[PDB]
């Protein structure tokens, strides 16, 4: 059945898998849905988070990404990035 | 740990940003909901022995092999010790629920849990009925409406079952 | 993050307990004080460039050296502009962050972590930051307890470097 | 007194030591005050 | 008279400073009686040193040490002779040594008692036969006097796990009592009343986890509760 | 004890800190509720003998064997039931020690520490207990956030006891 | 250690009594004094290391002994331990007051403080000379009205004037 | 650990022999050759905080996304943990120069570095840039004759050198 | 640990029964034999040195490649260990002889043991013959009939010869 | 081991600190020395071959009842007698380890660790190898300063064994 009680949260419908199915209001973890966006303080390109700024690794931890059993972790395990580059010439002609 | 507000900081400074008011407005509509939040963790809190032993009680009353001679919840030190697992696990869902995400549930309850239940031969799927039951228990608790001004808290209660679901699917 | 809803949960689970109503009034008293404290980053934020590009001034006013000296440390240089600039800007965006959090969470781990090491080796002076909060701290505007939100996380970066 | 935090506790003989012995090296910065005059064109 | 084996060190977290000023939520909460605490906040201190010694699990009332507790309350002893009284308790003797063999004990007390994981696995072979030779009361010792415990403990400190989190993280180290339980993958096999080692999810005829989809009536049940006031 | 002040200060003073807005935040929000539980233990106390006598009896009614049943544990003497008596004005009693503190303090130094020990060793039950709160939470006809703050407190001492 | 309220309550216990509708009407005075307690408070934690700093430099100005060779301020790793011993007194003399009486004041600060002075030969009449600098460089301080409602808070700057005094015949 | 002198002793034990006349005349050349040693540790160590503040100013302006947003090193504390590994490579680094063998910096320095890195997402082909630097800031310096007396010390040059290029491939 | 009488229960505790019969009548008969039982770790323990230091002289004399140069037994540290490593397994038969079973054999004494010894690089199969030299050797000190009634221990020196025989094929 | 060397380096890594002067005028008094030690290394591995003779028949001269008493731990069969020259050589070699190295760093791991469990064991008495180690320092043939570092570890083999 659909998810149609508050009280059926508990007895048979457990969470939404996307975000585009979350409550009224949220996002798919519960908590209240924030744009993600704020104003850039600091517009430089040798000081500034530009383009190419690296990463936080602090964002995955802050989303709760990094650990397995939430959606957000991806294992790049089986991704084409573990794959190795055929146009690497060592690669092609050890595998030939 | 992160909350909620926390979150969105996190997600700001890793781009060297400020908080545009779109992102402020969407901040004091999680404020605004301050204490239908506090509800849900009070009627968690107040009920919590009759979540965890009521459904501990349902546990083995449909899989009554996990009592018996043999089975992993038999010799009471280790009965006393399955349902310190299932009061564990419902005191950080009702730590995620005040701090509107879970981390604080997924590296200081959840984090090595599977591992760890196929270290001692404990069956980690049956865990996750547990957990299911609880879930449900609390939920209809959540849902009740004893002891509240009218209104509404209907998208909290879809968050604190969805805190139940992320761990029972973790220690499969 | 020094919030005081992490705080809360610390309290309970350094004990192993659950959210009994001791907790859950220190989060309402978050609850209670992030009205005025949420109109003060949305203030200080649409200021954001007159506050930076004012203080900073501020800082050459008092201490015209640091425009003249020659050397990698001051503000001789259009980089050595550049990046005093985006220090003032640093300061200013954790002040804001603390005031959509509460609490002096993002300041701690962002900005005052490591920051006596890094003003040591680098030999920038602390009396430069402080000047330029100062001047942060008299010319936002705001008023009532909406100041007062926004001083006390002012003054806390002002005694850090201090 | 040398500094105002740092003492010399020296006997009356030997403290005419330590004072016609930078005596002795103030005869010297009334030579180095020569250094002056030929700032430009010293070794040419 | 045999000395210890020369092991190796590693990069840990512990080894190297956090610049940290102003701890947050993830500082550790020092347990001390060098605060004067009064009766119900030594409660705290007992309970704290339990749960670093023992499980979560094995708090129960048969494994309390209540005359180690009142030593403790009349200033008798100190918080090192507590930690030292609960290794070598009659509880954890019969419920962690002896479901355990000479190199897995100690990776238990290096993580509970000096609070950090084990270097490599040499260091697991230098310390086992300190207690295959002088038992567990000669192990406690020579690992409570350590500078590692004097420096960072001292004697009126509970132990915790040292630097857990770096401070800007979100995802720390796991924790010490999910990541080495009471016995392991050996003495799990049968002699610990154990069957078949693993198993797959409940089936149900009744499916019990299917996933809300975009049309569905309760996501935007929100306001069904209560319609707002006004005009 | 733990009280909402006593465990801002805690963890101020194992940060080696002063008091910052977030504590300062976490005390406000004691003050801001204590006007709901100072009235909860001042209607509770007025109201106490009516409270008591009531219990008691709604002990005696749901297990009447402990008015029959011989033996210095149960409540058929005269002695035995005002010992009875006693014991429910001592749970009634902490109850309204943790309202005007503020978080459930008092009875975890007062009551709950070593009580199971007085349970097991005087052969008293624990369920006796349950259903005398079970009787103080329906009837001390409180109603809002009052009756919130009391049934929040006496659902703590069930707890302890369940 | 105890506040106020558990002040009150701790001595109703030993007599085994309920509080009386006077006990209750005085606390709620106490609380309704609330925001003006916190004022107080936020005015000496945000000018704190002025408070320390100022008064030191006051105290090395009027006594020079102290940082003169030989003198008990003297070799900046002294010198830094008496920053540390003003910051301190200072921290615990700010957690008495949020809590109203000094019980954090006397157990995990002053017990053992001039016992701890005469081992190490520190002048403890010097030390009290520098804590009543820094109790009426932020008794000045309370009593600025910048940036606070205009109303009147002079039994709260003579409570935070004890707790200095308290601090002060407690190291001599 | 070991220095020079226990390596050829060490060497010399497992085969239960005594040492030969060349291993005695090769250990009195490592002996006539220390003041020329101790003169390399002490050019270095005495400028050690400026080759460490030099070398990554050098390197944040070739890799600049390094302080950018989001770069490894920017944030105070991850500006400061930077500059603290490098003062710990050039530590033990010094320590190896004097022992004449690296046995002090494989194993108290460079164990399980690179998986220390690897898990914290810092780049570990960046730290080899910054040790580089080190490198030559600190070979550069030990080429400098002012203080010594003259004279041809190159084979200890290129022996501090493959020190500073053993840590730079051994973190990657 | 178990003796041979906690064996038997700790298996009918995993199926829920009471002992039969014909178990109590074979612990019964373990209780009959039980002097002779004591007799041999009687005659085991009073000579446990000269069974070590005689059989450890005989394992060199007909290994002695252990013992030269680059052997594992050659240095003061490497030779005494070699000592105590064979007192430790002697001493823990003598403590699965009086059990009755080698549960406290196997749980103390030889579980990880084998994987031990091969990251120590100690050659495993000379292990097993020095254990199998202290086989015989108190073997044949059980079968002494010096200061005892005569009887038949045959099958009492049989089970004692099992115990040598886990010990050597677990080490491999 | 106990080099200097390694001895100057463990004090600095244990404050965690940058090698100092206090460190390198202790390694300068290493190099001071070894001018003496390693002439009489070299000196006493030259005349290895009579000192090791002289000393194992020096034994049988002041205990003769080692070249008669029957049993393993004696020096009556050719057996024994080779292994007793062996030890002999054993102590000798790791006397000239100790002196390339400077400090009795080589004869404690390789000699003077467990070296009471081996003489308990097999029955060794540690006097008959003082009797030998008092036969080298009296007739290594050494003289001046070059005794003395001789002498120095001689003399901290007795102390063990003594
Ligand atoms: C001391 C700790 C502490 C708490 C426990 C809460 C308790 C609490 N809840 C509410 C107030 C409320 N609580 C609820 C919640 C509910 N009503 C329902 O019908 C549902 C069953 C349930 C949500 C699941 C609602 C709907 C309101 C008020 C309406 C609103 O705020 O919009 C209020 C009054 C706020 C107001 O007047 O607007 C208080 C004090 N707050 C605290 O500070
Ligand atoms: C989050 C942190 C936090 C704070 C900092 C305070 C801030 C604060 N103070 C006051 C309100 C007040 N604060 C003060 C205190 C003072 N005014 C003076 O003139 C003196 C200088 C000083 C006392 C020595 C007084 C006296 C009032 C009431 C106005 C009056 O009657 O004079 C109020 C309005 C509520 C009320 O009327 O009680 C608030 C929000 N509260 C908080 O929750
Ligand atoms: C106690 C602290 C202590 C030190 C800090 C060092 C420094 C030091 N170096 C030398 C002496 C010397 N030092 C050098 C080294 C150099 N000369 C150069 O031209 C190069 C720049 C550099 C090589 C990298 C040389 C070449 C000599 C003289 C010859 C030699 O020692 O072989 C001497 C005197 C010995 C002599 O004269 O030979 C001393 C004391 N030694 C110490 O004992
Ligand atoms: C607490 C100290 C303690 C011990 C050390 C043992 C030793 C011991 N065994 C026996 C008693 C015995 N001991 C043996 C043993 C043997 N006979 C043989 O021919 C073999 C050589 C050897 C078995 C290997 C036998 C067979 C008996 C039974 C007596 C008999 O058969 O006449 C007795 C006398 C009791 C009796 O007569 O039954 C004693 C003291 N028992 C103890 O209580
Ligand atoms: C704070 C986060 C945290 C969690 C989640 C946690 C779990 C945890 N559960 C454990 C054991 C246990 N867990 C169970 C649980 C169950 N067995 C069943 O059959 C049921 C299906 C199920 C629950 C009803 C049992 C019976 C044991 C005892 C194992 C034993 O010692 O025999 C152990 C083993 C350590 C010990 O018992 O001393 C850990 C570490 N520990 C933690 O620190
Ligand atoms: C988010 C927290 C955070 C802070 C606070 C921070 C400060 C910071 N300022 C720096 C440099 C600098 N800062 C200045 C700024 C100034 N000098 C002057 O003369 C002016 C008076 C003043 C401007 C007010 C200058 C000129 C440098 C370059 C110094 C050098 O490269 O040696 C550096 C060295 C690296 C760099 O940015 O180039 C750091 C780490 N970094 C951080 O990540
Ligand atoms: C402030 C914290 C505190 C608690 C909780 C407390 C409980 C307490 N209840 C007791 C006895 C008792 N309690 C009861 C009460 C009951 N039995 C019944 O049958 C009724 C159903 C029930 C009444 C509701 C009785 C009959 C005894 C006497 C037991 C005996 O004398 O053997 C005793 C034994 C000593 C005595 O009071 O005579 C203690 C210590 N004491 C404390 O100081
Ligand atoms: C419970 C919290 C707590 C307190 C209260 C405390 C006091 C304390 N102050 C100390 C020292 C000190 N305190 C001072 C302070 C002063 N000397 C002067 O002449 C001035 C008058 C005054 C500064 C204004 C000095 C100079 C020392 C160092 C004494 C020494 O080491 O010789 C010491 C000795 C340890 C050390 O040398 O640092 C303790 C234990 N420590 C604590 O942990
Ligand atoms: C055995 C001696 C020893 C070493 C060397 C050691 C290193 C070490 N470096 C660390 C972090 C770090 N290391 C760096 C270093 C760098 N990042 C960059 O972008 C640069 C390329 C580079 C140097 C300039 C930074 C920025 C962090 C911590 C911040 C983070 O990675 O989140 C950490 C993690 C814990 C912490 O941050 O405090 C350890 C354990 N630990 C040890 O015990
Ligand atoms: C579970 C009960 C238990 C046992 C049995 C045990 C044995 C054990 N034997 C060890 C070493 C050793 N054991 C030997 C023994 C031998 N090598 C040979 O060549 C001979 C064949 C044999 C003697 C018969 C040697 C040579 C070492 C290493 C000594 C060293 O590496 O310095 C070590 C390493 C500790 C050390 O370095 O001293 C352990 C832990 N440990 C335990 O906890
Ligand atoms: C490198 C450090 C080192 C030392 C010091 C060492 C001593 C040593 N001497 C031994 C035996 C022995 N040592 C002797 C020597 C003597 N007995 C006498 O009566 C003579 C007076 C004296 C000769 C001076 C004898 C006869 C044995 C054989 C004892 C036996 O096998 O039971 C043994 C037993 C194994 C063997 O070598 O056969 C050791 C381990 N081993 C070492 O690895």
């Amino acid at each position: 059945d659909k998810a149609r009680s508050r009280s059926d949260w508990g007895n048979r419908n457990v969470l939404p898998a996307s975000e585009g199915d979350a409550v009224l209001g949220r996002t798919a973890k519960g908590a209240v849905a924030v744009p993600e966006f704020g104003i850039p303080q600091l517009d430089d390109p040798v000081l500034g988070f530009g383009p190419d700024s690296m990463v936080d690794p602090r964002i995955a931890e802050a989303d709760g990404a990094v650990w397995r059993w939430d959606a957000g972790f991806v294992d790049e395990s089986m991704t084409l990035a573990s794959c190795a580059d055929i146009s690497d010439e060592a690669v092609a002609d050890e595998a030939f | 740990m992160l909350d909620a507000f926390a979150k969105v900081v996190a997600q700001a400074d890793a781009r060297g940003e400020f908080l545009s008011n779109t992102q402020i407005d969407a901040l004091s509509k999680m404020v605004k909901e301050g204490n239908q939040r506090l509800d849900i963790v009070n009627k968690v809190t107040s009920n919590a022995s009759a979540i965890v032993t009521n459904s501990a009680r349902a546990l083995f009353a449909e899989q009554p092999q996990l009592i018996q001679p043999g089975g992993n919840a038999y010799t009471s030190r280790r009965m006393a010790a399955c349902l310190r697992d299932m009061e564990i696990v419902l005191r950080y869902v009702s730590y995620a629920m005040i701090a509107g995400d879970s981390s604080v549930l997924d590296d200081r309850c959840l984090n090595g849990l599977r591992e760890t239940y196929q270290a001692l031969g404990t069956p980690g799927s049956s865990v996750a009925v547990a957990i299911q039951k609880m879930k449900d228990a609390s939920v209809a608790l959540a849902n009740d409406t004893t002891g509240t001004p009218i209104g509404d808290c209907s998208s909290l209660v879809a968050e604190l079952a969805g805190y139940f679901d992320r761990a029972a699917v973790s220690v499969v | 993050m020094k919030t005081p809803i992490t705080e809360a949960i610390a309290t309970a689970d350094n004990q192993g307990r659950f959210l009994s109503n001791t907790e859950l009034q220190a989060v309402n008293g978050r609850y209670q004080r992030a009205t005025a404290s949420l109109t003060a980053a949305k203030a200080l934020t649409g200021s954001a460039q007159r506050l930076i590009t004012g203080a900073a001034q501020a800082v050459y006013n008092k201490f015209p050296y640091t425009t003249q000296m020659p050397g990698p440390a001051y503000a001789s240089s259009a980089i050595g502009k550049a990046k005093c600039a985006r220090d003032i800007g640093y300061y200013l965006r954790m002040v804001t962050y603390c005031l959509v959090v509460g609490g002096t969470g993002p300041m701690d781990e962002y900005l005052v972590a490591g920051l006596e090491e890094i003003n040591r080796s680098f030999d920038l002076s602390p009396s430069w930051y402080i000047e330029a909060l100062q001047y942060i701290k008299n010319s936002h505007g705001l008023s009532g307890q909406v100041a007062n939100e926004a001083n006390a996380y002012i003054d806390y970066a002002i005694n850090t470097l201090s | 007194e040398i500094v105002p935090g740092s003492y010399m506790y020296l006997s009356p003989a030997e403290a005419a030591e330590y004072r016609a012995q930078q005596a002795a090296v103030s005869q010297v910065s009334a030579a180095f005050s020569a250094d002056v005059q030929s700032k430009m064109a010293q070794v040419s | 008279s045999i000395p210890i084996l020369k092991y190796s060190l590693s990069t840990q977290n512990q080894r190297v400073e956090s610049f940290e000023v102003n701890p947050g939520d993830e500082q550790y909460r020092i347990y001390s009686t060098d605060s004067l605490p009064s009766s119900s906040e030594v409660d705290q201190i007992i309970w704290a040193a339990y749960r670093q010694i023992f499980s979560e699990h094995q708090i129960l009332k048969s494994t309390k040490q209540p005359f180690l507790e009142s030593q403790l309350r009349f200033n008798q002893i100190s918080i090192k002779d507590f930690i030292k009284g609960l290794v070598l308790s009659a509880p954890f003797r019969d419920l962690n040594y002896n479901v355990n063999n000479n190199y897995r004990f100690v990776e238990i007390c290096v993580q509970r008692v000096l609070g950090r994981d084990i270097y490599n696995e040499r260091e697991k072979i230098a310390w086992s036969i300190i207690i295959a030779t002088q038992g567990l009361e000669g192990f406690i010792d020579t690992l409570l006097n350590t500078q590692e415990y004097l420096s960072n403990f001292g004697d009126s400190i509970v132990p915790f796990q040292r630097r857990r989190i770096i401070p800007q993280r979100s995802k720390g180290e796991m924790p010490f009592n999910l990541k080495t339980p009471r016995y392991g993958i050996e003495f799990r096999s049968k002699l610990a009343a154990t069957q078949f080692s693993w198993a797959s999810p409940i089936r149900r005829f009744r499916p019990q986890e299917q996933q809300p989809k975009a049309g569905d009536p309760a996501l935007f049940l929100n306001m069904v509760q209560e319609m707002g006031p006004g005009l």
